């Protein structure tokens, strides 16, 4: 249950684009700053910035 | 909030 303290913008359709505030339910966060996080208001899967989202 | 990062890595 992690929580994007910014506001994202996905710039391709790889990735979900969130706000500040808004609740991301991360995936796989190993790879490197970047990891797969899965929206639970729609059901998408979309990575995420790190850098933008915190450990809640 | 930062810069966005790079991608986990650069493609290969």
């Amino acid at each position: 249950t992690f929580v994007a303290l910014y506001d994202y913008e996905s710039r391709t359709e790889t990735d979900l684009s969130f706000k500040k505030g808004e609740r991301l339910q991360i995936v796989n966060n190993t790879e490197g700053d970047w990891w797969l996080a899965h929206s639970l208001t729609t059901g998408q899967t979309g990575y995420i910035p790190s850098n933008y989202v915190a450990p809640s | 909030a930062p810069p966005l990062p790079p991608r986990n890595r650069p493609r290969l």
